[PDB]
C-alpha cells in the first residue's frame, strides 16, 4: 500500500468527528427552524367577554384541525415504517492476556 | 343539514358557551398549548417523513445494486 | 477489519514488542520451524483453561496466518495480540447521510475529498487515492452504504 495503515486509520477517525459534527449542528438546525415555525403555526396568545368566547371556540375549532392534519402524517410516516422493513428484508435475502501472564 | 356536521359543532358550544370570563381565559390558555403542542408534535412528522424519503432511496439502490 | 490490527501493530511501543517477542521465543520452544503451529498453540490453550479440537485450532492459526503455512510466526503473532486488545450500524447510517451531500445514495470521490479538506489535516493525493481503494472494492466510482459500513467497521 501507498500510505502507512496508521495514517487511513486516522483520516477514517477525524472523518468520523467531522461527520458527527455535522450531524449536530443539523440537529441544532432543526430546533431553530422548529421554534421559527412554532411561533408562525402557533402566534403566542393576546389577551371583552363575547369576544373571549369567540375565541376559546376558534381555538376549539382549529385543535381538531391541527390534529387531523397531524394525523396525516402520521399515516404517511407509519407506512414508510413498514416500506423500509419490507426494503430492509430484501436486502438481507440478497484470549491474549492470560497468554502474557502464563507465559511469563 | 348534516347530521354528523350538526353534531360537530355542538361540541364547542358544548365545551365553551357555559363558563364565565375566567374560565375562558383558562381554558383558551390549555387550548392554544394543546395547538402548540399538536403542531410541534406535526413539524416533527415531517422531519422524519423528509429523512425517510431519504432512507428508502438509500434501500432502493442497495436492493438493485445487490441484484 | 484487517487494517485496523496492522494500525494496531505499527502503534505498539518497542516494550510491547520486547516482551511479545519474549513470550512468542518461549511459545516457539520445541517447534522445528520455529513457528506456533497447532501442537503449540493447543498447549498454551490446553494450559490457559480451555479444550479446543485440532481443527478448532487451525481456525484461529489460519485466521492470522498471512503466509498459507498453517503457523504462526512472530509478526502474525503481533497481529494475533492486538486483535485480542466498532460502531452501530444505526449510527454509521446517519454519519452516510453526512458524506452524501447530494443525496444520491452514494458517495463519490468529490464528496469524500470534502470531508477530507473538513477535517482539517494535510490531504495528498495518496490518502485520497488509497481511501476511495480501500472503500470502493467494485472500483464503480462510488461506495454505496454497504461498502460504506465495511469501510468504517471497528472505526472508532
Ligand atoms: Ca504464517
Ligand atoms: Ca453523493
Ligand atoms: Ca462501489
Amino acid at each position: 500500500s501507498k500510505i502507512s495503515a496508521s495514517r487511513k486509520l486516522q483520516l477514517k477517525t477525524l472523518l468520523l468527528q467531522i461527520a458527527k459534527q455535522e450531524l449536530e449542528r443539523e440537529a441544532e438546525e432543526r430546533r431553530g427552524e422548529k421554534g421559527r415555525a412554532l411561533s408562525t403555526r402557533a402566534q403566542p396568545l393576546e389577551l371583552g367577554f363575547a369576544e373571549l368566547q369567540d375565541l376559546a371556540r376558534q381555538l376549539h375549532a382549529r385543535v381538531d384541525k391541527v390534529d387531523e392534519e397531524r394525523y396525516d402524517i402520521e399515516a404517511k410516516v407509519t407506512k414508510n415504517i413498514t416500506e423500509i422493513a419490507d426494503l430492509t428484508q430484501k436486502i438481507f435475502d440478497l484470549s491474549a492476556d492470560a497468554m502474557m501472564q502464563a507465559l511469563l | 343539514r348534516e347530521k354528523k356536521k350538526i353534531l360537530a359543532e355542538r361540541r364547542k358550544v358544548l365545551a365553551i358557551d357555559h363558563l364565565n370570563e375566567d374560565q375562558l381565559r383558562e381554558k383558551a390558555k390549555e387550548l392554544w398549548q394543546s395547538i402548540y403542542n399538536l403542531e410541534a408534535e406535526k413539524f416533527d412528522l415531517q422531519e422524519k417523513f423528509k429523512q425517510q424519503k431519504y432512507e428508502i432511496n438509500v434501500l432502493r439502490n442497495r436492493i438493485n445494486d445487490n441484484q | 477489519m484487517d487494517d485496523i490490527y496492522k494500525a494496531a501493530v505499527e502503534q505498539l511501543t518497542e516494550e510491547q514488542k520486547n516482551e511479545f517477542k519474549a513470550a512468542f521465543d518461549i511459545f516457539v520452544l520445541g517447534a522445528e520451524d520455529g513457528s506456533i503451529s497447532t501442537k503449540e498453540l493447543g498447549k498454551v490453550m490446553r494450559m490457559l483453561g480451555q479444550n479446543p479440537t485440532p481443527e478448532e485450532l487451525q481456525e484461529m492459526i489460519d485466521e492470522v496466518d498471512e503466509d498459507g503455512s498453517g503457523t504462526v510466526d512472530f509478526d502474525e503473532f503481533l497481529v494475533m495480540m492486538v486483535r485480542s486488545m466498532g460502531k452501530s450500524e444505526e449510527e454509521l447510517s446517519d454519519l452516510f447521510r453526512m458524506f452524501d451531500k447530494n443525496a444520491d445514495g452514494y458517495i463519490d470521490l468529490e464528496e469524500l475529498k470534502i470531508m477530507l479538506q473538513a477535517t482539517g489535516e494535510t490531504i495528498t493525493e495518496d490518502d485520497i487515492e488509497e481511501l476511495m481503494k480501500d472503500g470502493d472494492k467494485n472500483n464503480d466510482g462510488r461506495i454505496d452504504y454497504d461498502e460504506f459500513l465495511e469501510f468504517m467497521k471497528g472505526v472508532e
